[PDB]
RNA sequence: CAGCCACCCGAGAUUGAGCAAUAACAGGUCUGUGAUGCCCUUAGAUGUCCGGGGCUGCACGCGCGCUACACUGACUGGCUCAGCGUGUGCCUACCCUACGCCGGCAGGCGCGGGUAACCCGUUGAACCCCAUUCGUGAUGGGGAUCGGGGAUUGCAAUUAUUC
RNA sequence: AGGAGUGGAGCCUGCGGCUUAAUUUGACUCAACACGGGAAACCUCACCCGGCCCGGACACGGACAGGAUUGACAGAUUGAUA
């Protein structure tokens, strides 16, 4: 019932649309990596995600991807699949939905934690 | 392939390898006139640098 | 042009003045028109350092100050004559920068 | 320093140790009644391979490790 | 290629401190007592006052050839253009680090602390010195830290 | 050390060109300040020095995060033996003395 | 008497600080150190090559301090006065930084200025110098509490951390 | 006698107990609490960790001379181009 969009465009349109007005759709992020340029050790993650995406099991989610690197991503080709992203000691499983575009993959890794639960007790009086 | 992969990431902003020039110590580095020491070595070795106390 | 400039800098004023007097006398030993020593403002370098290696006690600091005194001697002479005057066992800690233009 | 408790998976950083034959001939073939060699080992254009160093080609890609070449027949 | 006066003077101070530390930890057994640096046109001379000059020079000067071989490879001295000199200390009662190293290598050899301290005291006041304080702290014996003082003659304790 | 012996003998020759140099206290430094761009890892330089320390013919005078090499007559003899070369290559500093 | 208090001349009739005793502590620092004492550490090496979370948590008690509660004033802008300094460089790009074009916001290329009182600099500065709505308030004292966007040093700003 | 007045008001490295393993330290009388010259993607890391590597080298005994590294469009996926 309720209506959701990405300001008149979708992943298909943005795939057809060039980066010219994409920068106008870009909030502030992942623009200067083009001017800076991409470095080495950065050619296998795209290949791995595309290879996983090519074969998708029937009535089953795309195969889990174990990634130890926070890779900067420039295109919405990730949207429409699943990612196993980093938690700190395990790999947590993420469904990708239209909120991924307009955001970075590293923004789904939320990990922070208290010590233990307690109240000011016998030791602490003043 | 570590021989061609060694020292891949240039750590230029950090002072882990640019710490105090005396020993394996950090936590209080000062770059005034390019000392590259902590307070300890500077104060104990300030007599040879040429910095004297008459203020 | 033959105006040789000595930018001479040292930490001690007395050693600096002895060097300047010896140099200007060696110039005065020869027939060389010279200017008086020009005293550029001494650089006072401040380093205020906490004294206790680990933060404890009253907030106490040392203030190490570095006084750098610099004279210039520009004389109308070929630099070879000034170098002939130079071999006089220059005072240690007094460094000489040679300017020829 | 204190124990990090390697107790669940393999607590082993040791390298591999393998047993094999003293006379391992994989750069040549014997019992062939031939003084020459029919070249089934791939020609290596690197200036580090003579007649004692060659490569073996599998069904998946062409393996290397000396000069990073490719003789791909998949 | 010129550098500011403050930075060059701090570099000279760094260099001198480096030599001081290296020669103090290297030749303390051989009675190293001080390093001084002089400059001549395109030449650096280093004169090292030492209590034991025969032990700071070595046979045929070979150690010096070794010594310059070390320093020339640390601070940027081109090969063959640096020479090392040494003069006997005029008196061991005008420098404190000489008697300091003497105390080090008298206790390191195995010796009661008091004997070495009193030997130094009588050596100093047979040198015409006007006052000597040797404070020794730590564990002389047992497991407790007691600070002892060997104080001889008057000594100024404040002022310029 | 997963390092060829020929390069170790090359290090021995380069040292034998002198009597003692210094080493930078670091294992992540790709090259050597004296042997710049000669495929000499610093970590393997200290590997060599620690090996001859295990032998007991060399020592050090480490200062300001810098190893200070040493060499005794038996150590020089051992290096001139393993080099398989005549002892004629005396340090060039005596030729410039 | 040592000295204390007033007064005329005088620049000045107490300018401010670093040095500071004998002797000592069971005050903090082994998380400052290539200065170090039996235990876990004997290569199963609490960072060590690579490096992707961690002192980056919410209910409250007078812990150094922060902008204010206003009309001696924030506020259009008029006029114009600073002093210590810090400044292009060893695995140190990145330091200050005089104009054309553009770009409110940071910044692109150049002719150059700087190892230095030569270059910014005459730190034209900055507080104030009160001609503007302001009147006792939730608007202009009080940005303390929202979502978007240009982007420079930063592969990696996820708690728009910082322009 | 009196003076910014911090105390009284929402925003700080850290304090003392305070949600899913790591919010953790050393300093309880000023003379600890804007202190360790402390606003942390990374080395701001003293801290469950996911472990990429021996920077265990060497007297004396080895299946003693065929243990391994530089394998990068790969199916080889727990660093994939180790």
């Amino acid at each position: 019932f309720r209506k959701f969009t990405y300001r008149g465009v979708d992943l298909d349109q943005l795939l057809d649309m060039s980066y010219e007005q994409l920068m106008q759709l870009y909030s502030a992020r992942q623009r200067r990596r083009l001017n800076r340029g991409l470095r080495r050790k950065q050619h296998s993650l795209l290949k791995r995600l595309r290879k996983a995406k090519k074969e998708a099991p029937p009535m089953e989610k795309p195969e889990v991807v174990k990634t130890h690197l926070r890779d900067m991503i420039i295109l919405p080709e990730m949207v429409g699949s699943m990612v196993g992203v980093y938690n700190g000691k395990t790999f947590n499983q993420v469904e990708i939905k239209p909120e991924m575009i307009g955001h970075y993959l590293g923004e789904f890794s939320i990990t922070y934690k208290p010590v233990k639960h307690g109240r000011p007790g016998i030791g602490a009086t003043h | 392939g570590h021989q061609q992969l060694y020292w891949s990431h240039p750590r230029k902003f950090g002072q882990g390898s640019r710490s105090c020039r005396v020993c394996s110590n950090r936590h209080g580095l000062i770059r005034k006139y390019g000392l590259n020491m902590c307070r300890q070595c500077f104060r104990q070795y300030a007599k040879d640098i040429g910095f004297i106390k008459l203020d | 042009i033959h105006r040789i400039r000595i930018t001479l800098t040292s930490r001690n004023v007395k050693s600096l003045e002895k060097v300047c007097a010896d140099l200007i006398r060696g110039a005065k030993e020869k027939n060389l028109k010279v200017k008086g020593p020009v005293r550029m403002p001494t650089k006072t370098l401040r380093i205020t350092t906490r004294k206790t290696p680990c933060g404890e006690g009253s907030k106490t600091w040392d203030r190490f100050q570095m006084r750098i005194h610099k004279r210039l001697i520009d004389l109308h002479s070929p630099s070879e004559i000034v170098k002939q005057i130079t071999s006089i066992s220059i005072e240690p800690g007094v460094e000489v920068e040679v300017t020829i233009a | 320093k204190k124990r990090k408790k390697k107790s669940y998976t393999t607590p082993k950083k040791n390298k591999h140790k393998r047993k094999k034959v003293k006379l391992a001939v994989l750069k040549y073939y014997k019992v062939d009644e031939n003084g020459k060699i029919s070249r089934l080992r791939r020609e290596c254009p690197s200036d580090e391979c003579g007649a004692g160093v060659f490569m073996a080609s599998h069904f998946d890609r062409h393996y290397c490790g000396k000069c990073c070449l490719t003789y791909c027949f998949n | 290629v010129q550098i500011s006066k403050k930075r060059k003077f701090v570099a000279d101070g760094i260099f001198k401190a480096e030599l001081n530390e290296f020669l103090t930890r290297e030749l303390a057994e051989d009675g190293y007592s001080g390093v001084e640096v002089r400059v001549t046109p395109t030449r650096t001379e280093i004169i090292i006052l030492a209590t034991r000059t025969q032990n700071v020079l070595g046979e045929k000067g070979r150690r010096i050839r070794e010594l310059t071989a070390v320093v020339q490879k640390r601070f940027g001295f081109p090969e063959g253009s640096v020479e090392l000199y040494a003069e006997k200390v005029a008196t061991r009662g005008l420098c404190a680090i000489a008697q300091a190293e003497s105390l080090r290598y008298k206790l390191l050899g195995g010796l009661a602390v008091r004997r070495a301290c009193y030997g130094v005291l009588r050596f100093i006041m047979e040198s015409g010195a006007k006052g000597c304080e040797v404070v020794v702290s730590g564990k002389l014996r047992g497991q407790r830290a007691k600070s002892m003082k060997f104080v001889d003659g008057l000594m100024i304790h404040s002022g310029d | 050390m997963l390092m060829p012996k020929k390069n170790r003998i090359a290090i021995y020759e380069l040292l034998f060109k002198e009597g003692v140099m210094v080493a930078k206290k670091d294992v992540h430094m790709p090259k050597h300040p004296e042997l710049a761009d000669k495929n000499v890892p610093n970590l393997h330089v200290m590997k060599a020095m620690q090996s001859l320390k295990s032998r007991g013919y060399v020592k050090e005078q480490f200062a300001w995060r810098h190893f200070y090499w040493y060499l005794t007559n038996e150590g020089i003899q051992y290096l001139r033996d393993y080099l398989h070369l005549p002892p004629e290559i005396v340090p060039a500093t005596l030729r410039r003395s």
